[PDB]
RNA sequence: UUACCGAUACCAAGCCAUAAAAAGAAGAAAAAAUUUUUUUUUAGAAUCUUUUUAUGAGUAGAAAAUCGUGGGGU
RNA sequence: AUUUCACUCAUAUUAAAUAAAAUAACUCCAAGUGGGCCAUUUUUGGUAAGCAGAACUGGCGAUGAGGGAUGCUCCUAACGC
RNA sequence: CCUAUUAGCUGGUUAUUUUCGAAAGAUCUCUCAGGAUCGCUGGAGUUGAUUAAUAUAAUUUUACCAGGUAGAGAUAAUGAU
RNA sequence: AUUUUAAAAUUAUUUGAAUUUUUCUUCUUAUAAUUUAAGUUGUUUCUAUACAGUACUUUCUUAACCCACUCGUCUUGAAAC
């Protein structure tokens, strides 16, 4: 595992209930699945929901269940589709975008950085609603449909990233980007 | 940094040291210091401190009040730390044990002739180093005219302090402020 | 000329550098403009208290001391 | 440039809506001892009696009592310190304060309660139990009521 | 009394069973229990791991019904708003 | 003339058969506590049925700031909490009242849920102990349980196993366990804060706020 | 910097000067607390004249001996040396500056056969 | 996402002072020569001695302890 | 209401929690000060102002150190060697 | 010469280390460049504490009070519209 | 010069027991030693088989890296044009 490659998004599965009063005597029960750095963010989002959504705070509430969700085969690429809410400087928006990777948290990191880069949308402004695998032949946006040809194949045209040891400063001859 | 009181020094008040250079006190003074660490009693932890006092909080004692303050246990010894002055006033003695600082000539004259007895405080130690029948006793240490001074300055309302004046008859600090007629009383 | 005319800037701390002085609550407080007819009968009574009492060991003492 | 008796209490001493007029019959039976505990509430139908700006809901110890008035310690502050000052208000500004009612009534409860363990001989803890941490809970749901969340979108 | 060192009491061991009576008697055991021959966990691997396909079966089924529940949600969300866009 | 050091010589010995036999029960109440966790959650999945835990009862409060620059009310709270410079960290049991306390400070603070081995690190390694007369108590590392027994022996707390127990499981000793403990003197982090400004819960890099167990790494980094 | 010399420590050397006193002629170099309002050196601003402190002080152990482990005492006369007599380890001698050579050489022979060491012995001759 | 660099702040240790504290009004240790010598020490000042812990910005202002100068007793 | 006798109301964890809470309380004598200014938030006059006037807290002043290239007041953090 | 007149005003006001450490508010003032007085500060001293507890607390909890600011409203009143 | 003690740990014998069943298993029974206890000790060189040097200590003079505005003063604020 390559800790300069991982990123620290996972998705947690919270389930939450109000604290049972006098008036009902069991309050129905809520669950949801927040992607978070960890499961004390995760939780402290599921809290922000449970207030801004049901009039549910955390100091009437309770924790019936906090747990990591693994993915299936985090070896396996797939389509996600991605709907989003966000605001902006002067208004709130909802979109949906599209990724493909190996594990929904994984999409989720590339969202956060498509986000920042193309809107600068802060984290703060972003809130995810519906991540979803998404069929072949229900993908939308062209460059993820561009992806899904029969054979799929390009050249390397990338600049080498050499290891440190041997980024060496002078060079006996120039080298080459063609390389291949 | 840290935030704590005082920076964190503890702070005592109040006397550390001898501050009279008297040769036979400073002895007193070892004597007693030692007998209050090397005991534990309560009683030389007092002397002990009660000797480095100031004059103001040693006072004399009159012979009235001691015998009266002895007058339920007689076959005890009264400790003070003061002097023992003699009391016109009082009629007659009786049979008293007086361990104190010093004894004015009349007050030690008739506590012997009553058959009584003046000790010092290095007989004390001898005798009784741990304070056994003593009674530890000291006179008004707020009677003295100083204090009668102090307080709430005279002037604010309801106070009894003593101003200061060249003089106390009619003319002097007497008009207006103390009496109805002359603005307000006090 | 002009100057400040008033500020409570830094009074608070001032106020906090030697605390907020409480008042030491004394058990008793004097009586002396207070319901006259009731603290006058009071004096009565702890006259009457006293002199039972103090007969009382008077008689005692007496019969003690011969 | 102004500071009269009763400058800035045009609402505090204000009747409420529907509240005005006097005071009930009623108020006059209120039991007062000295040494217990009172609310000064002004009650601007009543003029006589009443109380500074200051001391409206300040909370004192009876200190004298009187064929119809109260005088109550209450606790002011004045910069560094504090002082007692001795108002002397009206009975129909004053009121038996519940500032110790939860108090009284404890301890005729602890009384009661320690009595009959003492009885017993069990060593009880009688002090207040300032609830804190719950335990855990083995609490059943059925599943057709648990309800999923998502965050909602922008209309 | 005079300050001495302050010894490591986690890795200096006279002072650490002088703090703890029962540490050397807890350090041994675990000690011990390491020092297992690899021939038992090589034979029973599959003993100890076969006892838990239940315990599988049942932890499918519950993150089955949590990822159907989270799909139905998005299904009614999306009938919500198909039936909102008319 | 020599019956004194054989009487003390057989106390002390009776003092630690004691103090052992206290820390193996200890230990089996810890495994079994854990296992019995293990397994009743096991079983709560196991059957259609939810199982919450109960709250921790005792949380590790690390100071984030500096002495300068406070307000009031947060200066007060500091003092009543016993954190005074900036990396000091202490033990705070979980109520209404503490958490109200700490709700007035939580932007200067972070703090966790401990867990045994952390307790047990932070009492035999940055342990120090409260010695002398009643405020005058001299800060000396704990280096054997002579102090401790002297202090609090009244309530059989002969040892640092006893005082990490009662700290990691809220026992009847805990008031005076934390108090006769001096406020912990902590390292900087060995990797650095993320941002002291921002919180914890914050979706960018910060470090105030309720770590809840994350406050472990942290601490071990700080030690 | 710090100087070790076995046991001793100097937790200084290079004594401190009075602020300004290189660039005044009236202002000697033997030092003055500055009092100052914007005094630079009072205020320690970096990089000029630090003031002393009582954290400089040596260790009381050696607080006060030679170079040679020895206290030293000055002497006027042979009748100044006697209580060397038995504390020549610990003390070493310095005859006063306003001696004269007799007494110089009395003092040195007597000194010789304390076996007490002589710190200007070779002074005067 | 990591690593790193970076304070007079933080941590461990030493030393100075300040504050507080625990306590105190008598006997041989070693080494080098060759049983016998030799070398060091062999303590006891109470505003003192030993040990311990924490602490240390500072104008105006206050205090203590120290350092010097003319002259006078001893 | 007071006085005297009874009986007894948790304390072995302390009539809720926490507390380098007695570094307390009180008295005496006395210094300097009694032009302030700045920042955040609130706020009045003014078109506005590095303007004038207020409230809370923290600062600068009285204070250096690391950072903000630079900077009385910003950030970190306050200072024996 | 009285006379070294008086100055609420300007200038100056001489060794070290150590410890504590402000105010630029307030009330009165022919007061507004001043003063007295309170506050803040030092020194001295006593009473206490030295008994992980009581006193105590720019803190919370529990119980009980008091409020008319933000908001809200204009069909609740008044005043607008 | 009457706690560098005692204990703890370890080694070698020793009594019994327990158990995770043993070449670091634990608990004591006794003895003897050790240190992991009870804050650095040893060996070998060099200085040197010198009497002050080309070494070592120290003062001074010069550089070099980093830093460093003129003090006193009134002032909210001075390096101040």
């Amino acid at each position: 595992i390559d800790n300069s490659l991982n990123t620290n998004i996972h998705q947690y599965h919270i389930v939450g209930r109000a604290i049972p009063t006098a008036k009902d005597k069991n309050p129905n029960v809520y669950r949801m699945c927040i992607f978070a750095k960890n499961d004390t963010n995760a939780k402290s989002r599921f809290w922000y929901f449970m207030k801004k959504i049901n009039k549910l705070k955390k100091s009437n509430g309770e924790l019936l269940a906090c747990e990591q969700i693994k993915e299936r085969f985090p070896l396996r690429v797939k389509n996600y589709g991605v709907l989003l809410r966000y605001d902006s400087r002067t208004g709130t928006h909802n979109m949906y975008k599209e990724f493909r990777d190996t594990t929904k948290e994984g999409a989720i990191a590339q969202l956060y950085s498509e986000m920042a880069g193309r809107h600068r949308a802060r984290a703060s402004s972003i809130n995810i609603i519906r991540i979803s695998e998404i069929s072949s032949s229900l993908v939308r946006r062209p460059h993820i449909k561009q992806l899904l040809k029969r054979r799929l194949r390009f050249p390397a045209l990338h600049l080498p990233t050499l290891q440190k040891e041997y980024r060496k400063k002078f060079a006996s001859k120039r080298p080459s980007t063609y390389r291949m | 940094g840290i935030a704590l009181k005082n920076v964190g020094r503890i702070k005592k008040h109040g006397r550390k040291h001898l501050v009279s250079k008297n040769p036979y006190l400073r002895l007193l003074v070892k004597l007693y210091n030692f007998l209050a660490r090397r005991t534990n009693a309560n009683f030389n932890k007092i002397i002990a401190k009660r000797l480095i006092m100031p004059k103001r909080y040693r006072p004399p004692l009159s012979l009235s009040k001691l015998q009266y303050h002895m007058a339920n246990h007689p076959n005890d010894i009264a400790v003070v730390v003061g002097s023992i002055t003699d009391d016109k006033r009082l009629f007659s003695l009786k049979q008293l044990k007086v361990c104190a600082l010093r004894f004015t000539e009349t007050a030690r004259k008739r506590i012997e002739d009553a058959g009584g007895e003046c000790l010092t405080f290095d007989q004390l130690a001898l005798k009784y180093p741990t304070g056994k029948k003593c009674v530890l006793l000291r006179g008004p240490t707020k009677a003295r005219t100083a204090e009668k001074h102090f307080g709430k300055a005279p002037g604010k309302p309801k106070s009894k302090a003593r101003p200061y004046v060249r003089s106390k008859g009619r003319k002097f600090e007497k008009a207006r402020g103390r009496r109805k007629s002359r603005a307000y009383k006090k | 000329a002009k100057s400040k005319n008033h500020t409570n800037h830094n009074q608070n701390r001032k106020a906090h550098k030697n605390g907020i002085k409480k008042p030491k609550k004394h058990k008793f407080m004097s009586r002396k403009g207070l319901d006259p007819n009731f603290f006058r009968n009071q004096k009565y009574c702890l006259k009457g208290i006293q002199k039972k009492k103090k007969e009382l060991k008077l008689k005692a003492k007496q019969e003690k001391n011969n | 440039k102004s500071r009269g008796k009763r400058s800035g209490t045009r609402y505090k001493f204000s009747k409420k809506f529907r509240k005005h007029g006097e005071c009930t019959a009623n108020k006059y039976l209120e039991k007062l001892n000295y040494g217990d505990y009172v609310d000064i509430v002004c009650d601007s139908t009543q003029q006589k009696g009443m109380p500074f700006n200051y001391y409206h809901g300040k909370t004192g110890k009876i200190f004298h009592i009187t064929k119809r008035g109260v005088g109550v310690l209450v606790n002011k502050r004045v910069k560094h310190r504090i002082e007692q000052k001795k108002v002397c208000v009206r009975i129909e500004h004053v009121r038996k304060s519940r500032c110790n009612e939860d108090f009284l009534l404890r301890k005729i409860k602890n009384a009661e309660l320690i009595k009959e363990a003492k009885l017993k001989n069990e060593h009880i803890n009688i002090k207040r139990k300032t609830e804190g941490p719950k335990p855990a809970a083995m609490i059943k749901v059925p599943p057709s009521k648990i309800i999923t969340i998502e965050p909602l979108p922008f209309y | 009394k005079k300050r001495l060192q302050n010894k490591n009491s986690l890795t200096n061991f006279a002072v650490r069973c002088r703090l703890n009576p029962a540490y050397k008697l807890l350090r041994s055991l675990a000690v011990l229990r390491m020092r297992k021959s690899i021939l038992e966990k090589s034979k029973n691997k599959k003993e100890k791991r076969v006892q838990k396909q239940i315990q599988k079966k049942e932890l499918q089924k519950i993150n089955h019904d949590y990822y159907k529940g989270v799909a139905k949600a998005v299904k009614k969300k999306k009938k919500r708003e198909e039936k909102k866009a008319k | 003339a020599a019956k004194k050091i054989k009487t003390l010589k057989l106390i002390n010995k009776k003092k630690r058969n004691d103090l052992r036999q206290r820390t193996l029960r200890y230990e089996e109440e810890y495994e079994s506590e854990r296992k019995k966790i293990i397994e009743l959650k096991r079983e709560a999945r196991k059957n259609n049925c939810f199982y919450r835990e109960a709250e921790k009862k005792v949380v590790f409060v690390i100071r984030l700031k500096g002495v300068n620059k406070l307000p009031p009310k947060v200066r007060s709270v500091f003092r009543l909490l016993r954190l005074l410079q900036v990396h000091n960290g202490v033990f705070v049991k979980v109520n209404k009242a503490t958490k109200e306390m700490l709700k007035i400070v939580e932007p200067y603070v972070t703090y966790g849920y401990p867990t045994l081995s952390t307790v047990r690190k932070l009492l035999y390694k940055r342990g120090y102990v409260r010695v002398g007369k009643v405020r005058r108590y001299a800060r000396k590392k704990i280096q054997d349980n002579a102090d401790i027994s002297k202090h609090l022996g009244k309530y059989n707390v002969h040892g640092i196993e006893d005082m990490v127990y009662q700290l990691y499981t809220c026992g009847p000793v805990f008031k005076k366990v934390n108090n006769f403990l001096w406020a912990f003197k902590l390292k900087p982090p060995r990797k650095g804060f993320k941002a002291k400004r921002h919180a914890f819960n914050e979706p960018r890099p910060g470090d105030w706020g309720n770590r809840e167990a994350h406050i472990n790494e942290l601490i071990n980094r700080m030690i | 910097a710090v100087k070790k010399v076995g046991k001793i420590i100097k937790k200084r050397t290079k004594k401190f000067t009075r602020f300004q006193s290189n660039r005044f002629m009236r202002v000697k170099p033997a030092w003055r607390k500055p009092r100052g309002i914007d005094c630079r050196v009072r205020r320690r601003y970096k990089g000029t004249n630090l003031m002393p402190s009582i954290g400089y002080g040596s260790n009381k152990k050696t607080k006060f001996l030679l170079p040679n482990n020895k206290y030293k005492y000055v002497v006027k006369n042979v009748k100044e040396m006697e209580p060397l007599i038995m504390n020549h380890t610990k003390y070493c001698v310095q005859i006063a500056h306003n001696v004269s050579s007799k007494k110089r050489k009395q003092i040195i022979e007597r000194a010789k056969q304390m076996n007490v060491s002589v710190i200007n012995a070779k002074a005067r001759l």
